[PDB]
């Protein structure tokens, strides 16, 4: 009985993850250069930033 | 007074001890550099050992560097350098100072590494830590400051002495003293250089050592070879020293004592007295090789280093 | 900022507390041997547990001649044990118990003596192995009827020791049998192994007291042993 | 090499020619 | 039975992988390619904290980029003050054997876990001049991996029971529960609009989950050994793996698939921690070979190492800055990088 | 995703000999290294038999010492064991196991309650 329902319970899952509506990749990977391009001037660790900026120097 | 027959060193003397001092400088450079190399190169290998191995590598390399060129032109030309300019002077004034500082310095690590050895194998503790211990560094820093310290007397000892020979007039340079204590340098100093050099090392090396065997040597099938292996390796060392340091002392000793001044004869004896001299510099020499070549034998884990 | 200066100046001072007690710490951190204590069911873990203590994470913690032992064992987890093995690392030497009797699950326990000997974080620790039930073992292979080749076809073979300590009342069978096993398991620690931890194995049964003495010389050797490999001194 | 007297030549001359010790 | 599911879930699996194939359309390595190049990012050392005696598991920022804390495997807790290089909390333990800790993302908490399947929580800010225990959870049936807030009430804890769960502080219990791996589950990261996170387990497999509803919303495939790194990006549709394979790779939720994976060819043994970075442009990552990485997002190039570390390293974060990063190995010291 | 399927197994006459495959997918079958497991009724999990990474050393258990012979397949990533002189007390549920890091000298939980690297497996009746 418990071994029956782990299994249906499993399928079920397998069931909802196969129905999923998913974008193509193509807009996640303009999703993401859209943010790294939005991102990019405020990342100190990205860029050298000045010397009299930088708390740890 | 004069002697009938004047002293000499013959040629082929001369050639022979050139010969063997020509093949053992190569090496005592070579081994000492290659040790030295390794333990500040690799970046893991550093620890407390490595300090005391380190110091005892560079002491003997200084040894090598003064010891042989000076000697090795003494007895082939019979100028001491530059004599007649104010370098001879200063080389004459700076370089027994500096032999006498790396002689301290060989002396004393090695009794230190003897004490440390011992505190390795019979202490409760696992001895770690990688980096250095303040112990360790106030110990290294403490015995060179103390070698140099211990030289001065023979650093400002040393002069030019006029002197005619047979007609001819020549430039030597000697320790003649013009204070007390510089007195009291000349008075004991064969003595001196004999016990402190030969008899304290000797003793600890030896007590330090039998006090580590007893517990080394005293499962267990598979351990005692090693235990047997070590003891007997570290008892060598003691023995090659003493028979290699011997015969220098041997010989100061045997000139300030029995040499006499109303002798006629006494040229001969001064003769014999002469050549064994060179002999003990030498395998003085033999101390700044052998320790570095234990370690190929011994570790083999110095062995990958050594090949690397 | 004169507030500011002696506020910086108290902080240093609460560095300066906190690395006190941090020192005193250290003292006792580096003064105590721990031990693990891997074992399964059949065999005997409990028993050496309380002779050791007559003198999810259970802990026993004994003294012989001023020295200080601590010893962990771990029964509240799950059958897997990949992941937790890796806590201990700095473990002075690990301690195995095997049932010499019960010849069934005797292979089992081997194969875990392997992953133990071989592996990344458990390559530089020492071994005790401790086989026991030793009257059980005479008694079975004394009775008859337990054939050993049927397990171990490589016993009818085997060359009795050169070399023993056996009682005076002992029969050749029962020495044949318990230095096979032993030989069976010292097998593997000599294959491999550069040389860096060992193994040191001993026979017990349940009426013993005298196991004590026994860790005490086992971690003497292991710790002579470390120390001279770094002192260059073979 | 040293020797206190300066007048027996001798001792002078081994010193002349005799390793630095 | 048993083979009437077996038949269905293979047609199931059949057709997830259709639904997968479907949803492909190009690689990302070409469309990637017209970006200009990062460039070197070398970096160096900093401010280095000392005061410890064994190894260390675990250390987590903080949010004002300022504090730290740090756990280590004598029973000692110690707070850190990244500015000045100094100790402020140092607090022992009652467990000797501690595996992750955590901060608070309200900067007045600190949580710490371990081997005895209990979770402690230690309010910083105090009436009675002295950290005490105030709060201890129980209730799982294995060692504890992962234990991060959501605010001063919710906190999510991961067990090697094969379960996760929902806590509330003032009632100490078990609200809801997730299950269903199959495995062991070691580390967790949550979203920055706090609504789903993520799990990584020794399956095989990483689960996206939710906190209201509670039910697992999808799973990903792809690493072959056990997975023992996860982290998310800023923007919330991305998450990064590393697992024992020395490969690491990444997943975009809104395609539910895997778009690039960074790998190498002298690379044999594998992670232990990743972290991401404020622009969504740096990676980090540490390894077994007693160094580690700093990657680029976006492309698929590697330009930047961190070393100095001796022996294995364990833990390693990215501030709420962009300031700096912190990294701590198996020797008893945390660098401190920017 | 990770899988592994056995084949093999049914009735066996006393004196028989029969080989059981399992193939893999999923993972690059050059850095592991495998083993087979055995369940009989009334007992838990055994041990037989066990090959390492380039099919250089082999091992296996003492009660099956002269009648089994185990090899793997590289270019068709596939295990074998084969049986020749079969005994009436082994009747058994059979697993291809697989050990979990890759690049590595040793496995622990090959034998598990439940691992997640474990085929199905097949069953043998003697």
């Amino acid at each position: 009985t418990a071994s029956i329902a782990q299994a249906r319970k499993l399928v079920e899952q397998l069931k909802m993850e196969a129905n999923i509506d998913r974008i193509k990749v193509s807009k996640a990977a303009a999703d993401l250069m859209a943010y790294c391009e939005a991102h990019a001037k405020e990342d100190p660790l990205l860029t050298p930033v000045p010397a009299s900026e930088n708390p740890f120097r | 007074n004069y002697c009938p027959q004047q002293t000499k060193i013959t040629s082929a003397f001369k050639y022979i001890n050139t010969v063997i001092s020509c093949t053992i400088f190569i090496v005592g450079m070579v081994g000492n550099a290659t040790l030295l190399r390794i333990i500040y190169q690799n970046k893991c290998m550093r620890n407390g050992p490595n300090a005391l191995i380190a110091s005892l590598a560079l002491g003997d390399l200084i040894y090598v560097v003064i010891d042989l060129p000076i000697n090795v032109f003494k007895l082939l030309a019979g100028r001491w350098p530059f004599d007649h300019n104010d370098f001879g002077v200063f080389l004459c004034k700076l370089f027994p100072f500096l032999q006498k500082s790396s002689v301290g310095i060989t002396v004393l690590n090695l009794c230190a590494l003897s004490v440390d050895r011992y505190r390795a194998v019979a202490s409760w503790s696992r001895v770690q830590g990688i980096g250095i211990p303040l112990v360790t560094a106030i110990e290294i820093v403490s015995i060179w400051i103390l070698s140099f310290i211990l030289a001065i007397p023979e650093a400002i000892g040393f002069v030019m002495v006029p002197f005619e020979y047979r007609g001819e007039q020549h430039k030597t340079c000697m320790l003649n003293a013009t204070s007390k204590f510089m007195e009291f340098y000349q008075d004991v100093k064969d003595w001196w250089l004999f016990g402190f050099y030969f008899c304290m090392p000797l003793v600890c090396t030896a007590i330090f050592y039998t006090l580590m065997t007893c517990e080394m040597l005293n499962a267990l099938s598979e351990h005692l070879k090693q235990r047997r292996e070590v003891a007997k390796t570290v008892f060598c060392l003691v023995v090659i020293f003493a028979l290699c340091w011997f015969p220098l002392h041997l010989s100061r000793i045997l000139k300030k004592t029995v040499y006499n001044e109303m002798d006629k004869n006494r040229c001969e004896l001064l003769s014999f007295l002469l050549l064994m001299d060179y002999i003990g510099i030498n395998l003085a020499t033999m101390n700044s090789c052998i320790n570095p070549i234990a370690l190929y034998f011994v570790s083999k884990k110095f062995k990958n280093c050594f090949q690397s | 900022t004169e507030d500011q200066r002696n506020e910086e100046k108290a902080q240093r001072e609460a560095n300066k507390k906190i690395e006190k007690q941090l020192q005193k710490d250290k003292q006792v951190y580096r003064a105590t041997h721990r031990l693990l204590l891997l074992g399964a069911d059949n065999s005997g873990k409990s028993t050496i547990v309380k002779q050791m203590r007559i003198l999810g994470i259970f802990e026993t913690k004994f003294q012989v001649d001023k020295v200080n032992f601590h010893m962990f064992d771990v029964g509240g987890q799950r059958d897997e044990r990949r992941k937790w093995i890796q806590c201990f690392n700095d473990v002075t030497a690990i301690i195995f118990v095997v049932d010499s009797s019960d010849y069934n699950r005797l292979q089992e326990a081997l194969n875990l003596f392997k992953s133990i000997w071989n592996n990344r974080w458990l390559r530089t620790i020492s071994v005790i192995l401790f086989l026991n039930k030793q009257d059980l073992l005479a008694e079975k292979v004394l009775a008859g009827k337990s054939k050993i080749e049927d397990y171990f076809p490589e016993f009818a073979r085997y060359t009795t020791p050169e070399d023993a300590t056996p009682e005076p009342g002992e029969d050749p069978r029962v020495t044949r049998a318990k230095y096979f096993i032993r030989d069976e398991f010292l097998r593997i620690s000599t294959a491999s192994g550069d040389g860096r931890h060992y193994c040191y194995p001993h026979f017990t049964c349940a009426v013993d007291t005298e196991n004590a003495r026994r860790i005490f010389n086992d971690c003497k050797d292991i710790i002579l042993q470390m120390n001279l490999r770094e002192y260059n001194l073979v | 090499c040293s020797c206190s007297s300066l007048m027996d030549k001798e001792c002078v001359y081994f010193c002349h020619l005799d390793i630095i010790w | 039975e048993l083979d009437q599911l077996r038949q269905e879930a293979e047609q199931l699996k059949n057709q997830i992988r259709d639904a997968r194939k479907a949803c492909a359309d190009a690689t990302l390595s070409q469309i990637t390619n017209n970006i200009d190049p990062v460039g070197r990012i070398q970096m160096r050392t900093r401010r280095t904290l000392r005061g410890h005696l064994a190894k260390i598991y675990a250390m987590h920022w903080g949010t004002d980029s300022r504090l730290l804390v740090s756990a280590s495997q004598d029973g000692k807790l110690i707070i850190w003050d990244s500015y000045t290089t100094n100790k402020v909390h140092a607090i022992p333990l009652r467990s000797s054997w501690v595996m992750t800790c955590a901060y608070a993302p309200s900067g007045n908490y600190v949580a710490c876990g371990g081997l005895d399947n209990i979770c402690s929580i230690y309010n910083l800010k105090t009436r009675e001049g002295n950290v005490r225990v105030s709060r201890e959870l129980a209730g799982h049936t294995g060692y504890l991996s992962c234990c991060r807030f959501l605010d001063d009430n919710q906190i999510v804890t991961s067990s090697g029971d094969t379960t996760c769960a929902l806590w509330d502080i003032e009632t100490g219990q078990q609200t809801t529960t997730f299950t269903g791996h199959t495995g062991d589950v070691m580390s967790l990261s949550l979203a920055p609009d706090t609504r789903l996170f993520v799990s990584g387990a020794c399956d095989a497999s990483a689960k996206l989950w939710d906190v209201r509803e509670g039910m697992c919303r999808q799973t990903f495939t792809g690493h072959e050994s056990d997975i023992n790194a996860i982290c998310f990006f800023p923007n919330g549709n991305a998450f990064a793996t590393g697992s024992d394979d020395a490969t690491c790779r990444l997943f975009d939720l809104r395609a539910d698939q895997e778009l690039m994976t960074y790998s190498h060819d002298n690379i044999i043994c594998g992670i232990t921690s990743v972290s991401f970075s404020k622009s969504g442009r740096l990676l980090l990552a540490g390894y077994d070979d007693f160094n580690c990485n700093v990657w680029d997002a976006l492309k698929a190039d590697r330009a930047g190492v961190l070393a100095g570390h001796d022996n294995r390293v364990s833990c390693l974060g990215v501030t709420d800055d962009g300031m700096a990063v912190a990294t701590g190995s198996w020797d008893s010291f945390l660098k401190i990088w920017n | 995703q990770v899988q592994l399927q056995e084949s093999g197994g049914g009735l066996v006459q006393p004196g028989g000999s029969l080989r059981l495959s399992c193939a893999a997918s999923g993972f690059t079958f050059s850095n592991y290294k495998m083993n087979w497991v055995r369940q009989a009724p009334g007992k838990g999990l055994e041990w037989v038999s066990d090959i390492s990474q380039s099919g250089a050393s082999i091992s296996y258990t003492g009660s099956v010492k002269g009648r089994f012979t185990i090899s793997r397949d590289n270019a068709k990533n596939t295990l074998y064991l084969q049986m020749n002189s079969l005994k009436p007390e082994d009747t058994a549920v059979y697993y291809c196991a697989r050990c979990p890091a890759p690049f590595t000298r040793d496995c622990f939980d090959v034998t598990s309650t439940t691992y997640a690297y474990r085929g199905q497996g097949t069953q043998v009746t003697v």
